[PDB]
């Protein structure tokens, strides 16, 4: 049962084969509570896409490991290992063993962390500067958001900038989103501390209180009680009284409406007031701490800002604007997707070109070291550099233009030894140009930890045969 | 593209039944007759020659095999196989939505150099020496009944092309059906057969009057008023005072009336490429008529003139001192059936002497000859500049399924010495490092006697990829007259 | 006839089907549970005990597997091929008109003359780290990807050693078996002291205790009932409260107890405190014995308790009241690991334990399970192979072996029974032809290097499953236990008995 678990594994590559790189296509998703979606990035596809099939299920299960240690590469799992398996047919129907070409693939694996640092082109400076990160970040927004690359990065790397001083703080759960209705891009900004987008439903605008809490004349004796304990910001769930918003304004408690659970559970963790279900009961004990809680009015919305002017601060939080939520939620995967292409520039610094150029460098390397290596594996060696070049097709195919003329110019170039060369993004052009010169640089780290998952998953499938169901 | 796929499923299975009927080893076929009768042959030419196929594109591989069984009498098998195989490639024709025209110009640029990289693996051949040729001959002869006479096929096909050259033309023009015609005389033994050195008439003699032995021969090429030109026209034939009458159409009744009077041999039925051949044997000259004789047309020069019932059956020799650009054959055997095995085994090795002839160069077969080319062309691809080096890499990968047969077929582990074969033409010369077809392990061919011609392997790879390129130039079946 | 035929052909297509599982070279096997579980194993005892498979016929076959794991641990994949190619072989007879009844004679002789081969070719080598790393390698091996050979080798190995001493038999509950996860497949080693799941959680607790007295308790530390002749009688929640003030004097008091026990023994600088308690504890009494250099641990196993025991040597308390000096324990380094997510009690370096701890590293759910049973295979493999002191080759050696001297071997109880013997001759070569596809080389041409390869000496010659030419077992590195092979043709003639003596099958109910 070994080609029905590679044809069914070439079933989901096609879910995905297109709706990569900058031209890549959308796929209408309908959610299972009856909504309507229109996006491109593969993990959003997976995780709606019911994957039954047990044979590509460690495909999938292979890109949760990509959220571990890197937050990219997601369609570099699901193209490259199903391109190895699409040519590993033509292995197995000369007749050469699976087994073969599981211990092919192993040794070509660690062949290509030999070669991969030697195509590094350039590095991170490592400067704080938004110039620097806006620059290099202009690989990774593309091919989620595309067109819009200019406002992205220049807002990401005014938060990422604001963190780095904060050496080993560094993290995505740093830079939280934050979207509100609105026009669109133009009036997206950015802010520190944790901000939210219900405005302060009391008469507070401002206060310097220490305590938050999260939750005729009785009610206004309760209200007191949590002016009692010493806190002047009070935080409801759920709807609140028309009596008892009047009452917090009384004693100058800020009240905060939050429906989101979301926006509850943030705060536990943050300023430490957590969520109390009784009504406002004196509880000194599970309340917050915070240095200011005022109100802000930024892009003609009123908003709550939670700064922590005492403190050093490392939350941020992104205020996205846009006036459809099914398009802010594709802003909002291409936000962490930079968030995470930096948290993993805090390691050593290393970036490689992208747009196809390592993958023709990396096997035109791995061609000729399995040209010159004998033995019986050397058929699985080069199918393993043959499979990097579908990266190449996917992104030719997605361009409008004749893959068989991408792959033919870019081994031209390299031939000459023409390194840093990789796919020109036009459809009126199939030509070819410098990566380097026009600023697309991808992750070296990603790539090390992206062909290990790969080629881990190809093996781990070719190394079953059969499909056996059972009761425990 | 449903019609460009049409082509390759209508040959990749016609590929699959002669697929392990190549090599010494050569597997049998079961094929049903409508009757219920079965045939266990081998030879692919036979095979395929049977077995009626419904696709056009199938039937064009029959009439492409029969043209090259009248130039070589062997290697057709390989003929359709490369040409299936090179088809048998359609991850470059559709799935990657090439056209039909860039893979026929990546085959036709790689014809080029296949071509050029036969040569540098070929060696040049002393045809003088008779042991030399004896190895590039015993190819055919063994797995056959005349092994027990090895030494005397080579000594008929070696010497029998020799007197067909005519080498002061410049070309060197070798033609078996005219000049090479194989004829059986009853009675003997196959170590009875020799070669005649001259010209022999298959006539029957019909009347007791004629020259039954005669050591200086000569020969003459060619009621009331019925009876006047009948006895004319045999009147002017004995001025010259012949021994054996060759007409070309047939003789009249009262005409041999005046033959047997004579006592003289009456031949009738004879082709104007056979009169040529005895006008330069014996000198003689074909006269249009009987009438316009003239001195020329004699028999001075001629052997001998024997028309001896030899195995039950006249046969008549007019064989001389010379070669007159001619030869003829005389196989003898006890029954029908060991003379239909010396006669059809000879055309095998008779036919690879021409090869040698025409250009004495060989190449290591034994699968020695396809690794030798996918080797060059391999890496040729790496520095092409342009999208044919994909499918120019195909042709590199396609070849190799003829050394994978004669291991399949030998059982041996195909995929293991197949790819340990490429590092052999990776390190070391490709000139040696062959496979063995009866051992199934690799050896080299220079000392082993897997030397096939030149002209064998040409014929091959040019209609093997002429082949592919006449059936992927089709696009739709029209249907009408 | 007809009812040993369904029972024939039964077992030929389970042996089609367990056959590329066979070595490390060869593939695995699926489970789908339909519950949302998926594993991955070559085991054959997982692939018959957790499966369930259509016919009953091969269903008998799958509680043969079950008991064979239970008392050798090894070779349940064998077993079965063995025993599908004896009843392939016997129908060849029977297709000319054999009693089964006969060959079962023969295959009784021929168990008993293979019997007597094992005591000749075995080799009684003596067992020491080098000889066991060789043996450890053939039980692992098939159990992993071809990389965690060396890295599970060596822990396996010393696992063993250091609970062996004294002449004392060896047992597997002398062994804690943990699994950590958010860490790669390579990071698996040994720990030697005992791994707890929950450990102190205070900033004032602290990083790490180079030597601290523990402390064994039972005591409850949080909100329990009344210890006196009264109960919980309140009006309102603030009247509740002072019910707290009177149930908490229980709980309370007993905090101060253990720093009076502390200044006691060991009160000065360079020392350390580790209460090691069953029950879960209060905040208040963890910051209250955390800023006394003592820490706190809860939420333990019941296992873990008795383990503890011998770690420190301190006796298992269970009230404060009864608190003395003579249940303290001591150890060495006691600190807490760290973990991407959660954290663990380390109290390595211990006196005395004699309780080892193989910690487990992997980064998925099924991964770690694989891992889980080529633990509990590699460990039982090595355990027969000190216990029985007598070992045998590996790479299949000794089956060709067999072969050679079966064939030299006339019965001297009849002479039809002889065909039983020719049949047990073919049926214990097929592993030497199971390897050779696992290993993607010819079947036939591994079998014949191996049976032509013979000498005027003892000549132990196996199968290479990297090249495919003969290869001594003994000069590789590559050995059983003397138990496997003696319960392999123990067992299988048993079963083959069995199975092929039953005439009619009848349906009943
Ligand atoms: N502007 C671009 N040009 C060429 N390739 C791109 C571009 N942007 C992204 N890609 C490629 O598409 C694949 C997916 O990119 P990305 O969305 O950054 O990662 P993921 O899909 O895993 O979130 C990556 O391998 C990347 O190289
Ligand atoms: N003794 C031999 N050893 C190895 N290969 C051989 C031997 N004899 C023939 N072959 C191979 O068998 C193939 C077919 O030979 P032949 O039978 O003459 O042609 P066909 O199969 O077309 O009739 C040739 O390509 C040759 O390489
Ligand atoms: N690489 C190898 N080459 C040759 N024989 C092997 C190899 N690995 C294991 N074996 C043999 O296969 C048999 C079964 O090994 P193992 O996989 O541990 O048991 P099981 O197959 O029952 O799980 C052993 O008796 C051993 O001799």
């Amino acid at each position: 049962a070994v080609y029905r678990n590679i044809q069914a594994c070439k079933e989901l590559a096609q879910t995905t084969r297109t709706a990569y790189g900058p031209n890549g296509m959308n796929k209408m998703v309908i959610n299972h509570l009856e909504k309507l979606f229109v996006t491109n990035d593969a993990a959003t596809i997976l995780r709606e896409l019911e994957v039954q099939h047990p044979a590509a299920k460690m495909i999938v299960m292979a890109s949760h490991m990509q959220e571990q240690e890197v937050g990219d590469g997601t369609n570099f799992v699901l193209v490259f290992a199903g391109a190895l398996l699409e040519l590993a047919e033509e292995l197995l129907r000369i007749g050469l063993s699976v087994s073969e070409v599981i211990e092919g693939y192993e040794i070509a694996c660690r062949k290509a962390h030999e070669i991969l640092p030697n195509l590094v082109c350039c590095s991170a400076k490592n400067l704080r500067d938004i110039d620097e990160v806006s620059s290099l970040l202009r690989t990774s927004i593309m091919s989620k958001q595309y067109g819009n690359e200019v406002f992205l990065a220049k807002l990401i790397a005014q938060a990422c900038v604001s963190i780095f001083p904060d050496s080993g703080h560094f993290n995505v759960d740093n830079i939280r989103v934050c979207k509100i209705l609105g026009s669109g891009i133009s009036s997206s900004s950015v802010l520190h501390g944790m901000v939210f987008k219900k405005e302060t439903e009391g008469d507070v605008t401002s206060v310097k209180d220490a305590k938050i809490a999260v939750y005729e004349n009785l009610m206004d004796a309760q209200v007191k009680a949590i002016a009692d304990t010493g806190a002047n910001v009070v935080v409801t769930g759920g709807k609140v009284a028309d009596m008892a918003l009047h009452y917090a304004n009384k004693y100058n408690i800020m009240l905060v409406r939050l429906n989101s659970k979301w926006d509850l559970r943030r705060l536990c963790k943050t300023v430490g007031a957590t969520a109390l279900p009784r009504l406002t009961p004196p509880v000194l004990e599970e309340m917050g701490h915070c240095d200011s809680v005022y109100l802000s009015e930024v892009g003609d919305t009123q908003v709550v800002v939670f700064k922590h002017e005492k403190e050093d601060g490392a939350i941020s939080t992104i205020v996205l604007r846009g006036s459809t939520d099914n398009l802010m939620d594709d802003i909002e995967r291409a936000v962490d997707d930079g968030v995470n292409t930096f948290k993993v520039l805090t390691r050593d610094k290393r970036l490689v070109p992208g747009g196809g150029a390592t993958e023709i460098e990396l096997a035109k390397q791995i061609t000729s070291y399995g040209e010159t290596c004998p033995g019986l594996e050397q058929y699985a060696i080069k199918k393993f550099a043959e499979a990097f070049e579908a990266i190449p097709r996917a992104l030719a195919e997605n361009s409008g233009v004749k893959a068989n003329e991408v792959i033919s110019k870019l081994y031209a170039v390299h031939q000459e030894g023409n390194k840093n060369v990789g796919l020109d993004i036009e459809a009126e052009v199939p030509a070819v140009k410098d990566m380097l010169e026009a600023g697309i640089l991808d992750t070296y780290l990603g790539k090390y930890w992206a062909i290990k998952l790969a080629t881990n998953a190809a093996v781990t499938v070719l190394r079953v045969d059969q499909i056996i169901m059972a009761k425990p | 593209r449903k019609v460009q796929s049409g082509n390759i499923n209508a040959a990749k299975t016609i590929a699959d039944i002669i697929r392990t009927c190549l090599g010494p080893k050569s597997m049998m076929k079961m094929l049903l007759d409508p009757m219920g009768g079965i045939v266990m042959t081998n030879d692919g030419n036979a095979i395929l020659r049977e077995i009626q196929v419904q696709h056009p594109a199938a039937k064009s591989m029959i009439e492409i095999s029969r043209t090259q069984d009248e130039e070589v009498g062997d290697g057709t098998t390989s003929v359709i196989i490369l040409a299936g195989e090179m088809l048998s490639v359609a991850e470059h024709f559709l799935e990657q939505q090439m056209h039909p025209t860039v893979v026929i110009s990546a085959y036709r640029k790689a014809l080029d150099d296949m071509i050029s990289t036969l040569k540098k693996i070929s060696i040049p051949v002393d045809i003088s020496d008779s042991d030399m040729m004896l190895n590039i001959i015993n190819s055919s002869i063994t797995t056959k009944a005349i092994s027990r006479w090895s030494s005397l096929a080579c000594n008929i096909a070696l010497d029998a092309v020799k007197m067909v050259q005519f080498e002061e033309n410049g070309r060197k023009e070798i033609d078996i059906k005219k000049y090479a015609r194989v004829e059986k005389i009853p009675g003997g033994i196959i170590e009875d057969s020799c070669v005649l050195r001259g010209v022999m008439i298959n006539k029957d003699v019909t009347h007791p009057r004629m020259r039954r032995y005669i050591k200086n021969p000569r020969i003459v090429l060619l009621l009331q008023m019925e009876e006047e030109y009948i006895q004319q026209l045999c009147e002017d034939i004995i001025q010259l005072k012949p021994d054996v009458v060759i007409t070309e159409k047939g003789i009249s009744d009262l005409a041999q009336h005046y033959l047997m009077r004579a006592n003289i041999t009456a031949i009738r039925r004879v082709r104007k490429t056979d009169n040529n051949r005895i006008a330069r044997a014996c000198g003689a000259r074909i006269v249009s008529r009987p009438e316009e004789l003239r001195e020329d047309d004699v028999g001075t020069g001629a052997g001998l003139l024997e028309i001896k019932k030899i195995g039950d059956e006249y046969f008549t020799f007019i064989t001389d001192c010379k070669d007159p650009k001619a030869c003829t054959i005389l196989l003898r055997g006890a029954s029908k059936e060991i003379l239909s095995e010396v006669e059809r085994n000879l055309q095998d090795a008779m036919q690879v002497c021409r090869n040698v002839l025409l250009d004495p160069q060989l190449v290591p077969g034994g699968g020695a000859s396809e690794m030798a080319v996918a080797h060059a062309l391999t890496e040729k691809s790496k520095a092409m500049t342009g999208v044919e080096q994909w499918p120019y890499r195909a042709v590199a990968q396609a070849l190799e399924v003829i050394p994978r047969t004669l291991i399949q077929n030998c059982g041996a582990s195909t995929i293991r010495l197949l790819t340990s074969l490429r590092a052999k033409h990776t390190q070391e010369n490709c000139e040696t490092w062959g496979v063995n077809g009866e051992t199934g392990t690799l050896v080299d061919m220079k000392e082993l006697g897997i030397w096939e011609p030149l002209a064998v392997k040409l014929q091959t790879y040019k209609t093997a990829v002429e082949t592919a390129v006449l059936l992927l130039r089709i696009d739709d079946i029209v249907s009408g007259h | 006839q007809a009812a040993l035929a369904v029972n024939i052909s039964a077992a030929r297509g389970l042996q089609d089907v367990l056959r590329t599982n066979l070595g490390p070279k060869g593939t695995m096997k699926m489970l789908v549970s339909g519950a949302g579980d998926i594993k991955l194993t070559k085991d054959g005892n997982v692939l018959l005990h957790e499966m369930q498979i259509q016919h009953p016929t091969a269903s008998l076959i799958a509680k043969v597997a079950t008991a064979q794991d239970d008392i050798t641990g090894d070779g349940t994949t064998s077993n079965v091929l063995i025993i599908g190619e004896l009843l392939k072989q016997a129908d060849l007879y029977i297709s000319e008109g054999l009693h089964p009844r006969i060959i079962t004679e023969g295959f009784e002789a021929a168990k008993e003359k293979a019997l007597q081969f094992l005591e000749e070719v075995k080799v009684s080598r003596e067992m020491d780290r080098e000889t066991l790393i060789d043996v450890a390698r053939t039980s692992l091996r098939t159990k992993v990807h071809a990389e965690l050979a060396d890295v599970l080798t060596e822990a396996v190995v010393d696992s063993i050693l250091a609970i062996k001493k004294q002449d004392e038999p060896i047992d597997l509950f002398m062994i804690e078996i943990m699994e950590m996860k958010h860490k790669s497949e390579t990071d698996t080693s040994l720990i030697r002291g005992l791994v707890l799941d929950h450990g102190a959680r205070h900033p004032d607790m602290k990083k790490r205790v180079e030597d601290a007295y523990i402390l064994t308790c039972n005591v409850s530390l949080e909100y329990e009932k009344t210890e006196v002749n009264s109960g919980f009688f309140y009006k309102s929640a603030e009247e509740r409260e002072k019910l707290v003030k009177a149930e908490r004097k229980f709980i309370e008091d007993r905090v101060k107890k253990i720093i009076e026990l502390k200044r006691k023994v060991c009160g000065d600088s360079d020392k350390g405190f580790v209460v090691i308690n069953q029950k879960g504890i209060d905040p208040f009494s963890l910051d209250a014995l955390s800023k006394e250099g003592i820490v706190a641990l809860r939420r333990a196993k019941r296992r873990n308790m008795e383990r503890l025991t011998l770690a420190c040597g301190g006796v298992a308390l269970n009230s404060f009241d009864d608190l003395s000096p003579d249940c303290l324990g001591h150890a060495g380094l006691v600190y807490e690991y760290t973990l991407g997510e959660e954290k663990f009690t380390f109290i390595e370096k211990c006196n005395n334990p004699r309780s080892v701890t193989l910690l487990i590293k992997g980064p998925n759910k099924h991964t770690l399970t694989q891992i889980k049973d080529a633990v509990r295979d590699g460990l039982r493999a090595v355990k027969n192979a000190i216990d029985d002191g007598c070992v045998v080759p590996g790479a299949g050696a000794v089956e060709v072996a067999m072969a050679e001297a079966l064939i030299k071997h006339k019965p001297s109880v009849k002479g039809r029974a002889q065909l039983g013997v020719q049949a047990f001759a073919d049926a214990l070569l097929i592993i030497p032809k199971v390897l050779a596809q696992n290993s993607g080389f010819d079947l036939q041409e591994t079998l014949v290097k191996i049976q032509a390869e013979h000498s005027e000496s003892g000549q132990l010659v196996g199968v290479d499953l990297n090249t495919g030419e003969p290869m001594v077992a003994a000069e590789v590195g590559v050995w059983d236990n003397y138990c496997v092979k003696k319960q392999l043709l123990h067992s299988c003639t048993v079963i083959a008995t069995n199975i092929l003596l039953v005439d009619e099958i009848m349906r009943a109910g």
